[PDB]
């Protein structure tokens, strides 16, 4: 997260850390007690998922859980066209007990509103190219579909939307993949991709447009 | 699901760190730029027996992740993250064929993938970022070993993090 700040601790209790050999490689979002939503490009054959975290050191985070997951389902149209339909559902091996620091979030059914300010959170790179020690939060604003397609055609597809690009240089960055973009109290997007370097004025990042997938998510969780 | 790793077994980073492509059976040689055709500046990539480990590269994907998987489309470039003057592309150039060359512009999504081969990895070029990949191997012409498409005869590399600089 570029030009953000430490999140207030446990203010984003749906945030999930996907860790590999004890190092974070993507985030995800708890959307049901047994399911984490993340970007399909974060797929692995198995996962170790950290819930209830703030720092990434579970041994210093009361209320946290490190949980295993074997099964994941990428959207069937992932990467056709290239980069599009970038979402997957990970089924935890066991349902988690929700608490005030581990809680699912509802998915927006309405699509993004151009201009609206939203919140993105993650443990990815800071402006200085270092990794933060605790979860970072920043606001970014949704950009119109006209601007998103002008900047990203031929790779813009409506399973995506753009946010950010302000003079404020607030953005997501590498290591924020799969984490949440919250708009108006609901999960609206997942961090997906963008032009490098992060935080360029006039260049928004691209997020998975989850309003397009509410039926596939519900059906997958219920099957 | 396969993560590309360096010679220490650590995941290769998305753009942030540089690495040498060390041939598994040519550790004595390393990547360099050379002239091709009638060009006056060296723009083709060769494996040069006088430089080891050769010019380091960075692997870049637009995805907001800091590791690289064998399935990702990549740009490969020489030089610092901040510069796009060293970006690889594959260009028809007689009599080499489809030669690896550098240029100073870069698409959001590059046309290469790094795929496991033998004891290390091969570079595969996908024209138009389609489904069919062409292996990058060596073409010997003009006393030089050009990196170029040589499908079925890839140059196999291991990837060494460039922490000697
Ligand atoms: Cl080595
Ligand atoms: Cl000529």
């Amino acid at each position: 997260i570029i030009n953000g700040e430490d999140c207030s601790p446990h203010s984003q209790p749906w945030q999930a850390a996907l860790v590999m050999e004890n190092e974070l490689f993507c985030s995800g979002v708890l959307v049901h007690p047994q399911w984490v939503l993340s970007a399909a490009h974060c797929f692995q054959n198995s996962y170790t998922i950290g819930l209830g975290l703030h720092s990434l050191e579970a041994d210093q985070e009361p209320g946290s859980q490190m949980v295993e997951a074997s099964l994941s389902v990428r959207h069937p149209e992932y990467n056709r066209p290239l980069l599009a339909n970038d979402l997957m559902l990970i089924k935890l091996d066991e349902s988690v007990s929700e608490s005030d620091t581990i809680r699912s979030i509802s998915i927006a059914s309405q699509c993004p509103t151009a201009g609206n300010s939203c919140l993105v959170s993650g443990w990815g790179l800071l402006a200085n190219g270092r990794m933060p020690t605790v979860l970072q939060c920043v606001n970014v604003s949704v950009v119109s579909e006209e601007v998103c397609s002008k900047l990203y055609d031929p790779l813009y597809h409506p399973s995506m939307f753009c946010a950010g690009g302000g003079q404020d240089q607030k953005d997501s960055c590498n290591g924020d993949s799969g984490g949440p973009l919250i708009c108006n109290g609901y999960l609206q997007g997942l961090v997906s991709f963008g032009k490098a370097p992060c935080g360029q004025v006039g260049v928004p990042g691209v997020y998975t447009n989850l309003c397009k997938f509410t039926e596939w998510i519900e059906k997958t969780v219920q099957a | 699901s396969s993560v590309v790793v360096d010679t220490n077994g650590q995941p290769v980073s998305n753009g942030a760190d540089a690495y040498y492509l060390v041939p598994v059976s040519h550790g004595h040689a390393g990547l360099a730029l050379a002239k091709i055709g009638n060009e006056a500046e060296p723009r083709a990539v060769v494996l040069d027996p006088h430089h080891r480990p050769g010019l380091p590269v960075r692997f870049e994907s637009p995805l907001a992740i800091n590791i690289i998987k064998e399935s990702y489309f990549l740009n490969i470039k020489f030089g610092p993250s901040s510069s796009d003057s060293g970006v690889w592309d594959v260009i028809q150039q007689d009599p080499i064929g489809l030669a690896v060359k550098v240029t100073d512009t870069k698409s959001l999504l590059g046309p290469f993938k790094v795929e496991k081969e033998g004891e290390g990895y091969k570079i595969v070029y996908y024209p138009e970022r389609g489904q069919t990949g062409l292996d990058i191997g060596l073409v010997h012409r003009n006393d030089k070993y050009y990196l170029a498409v040589k499908d079925g005869e890839p140059c196999v590399f291991k990837i060494r993090k460039a922490t000697d600089e």
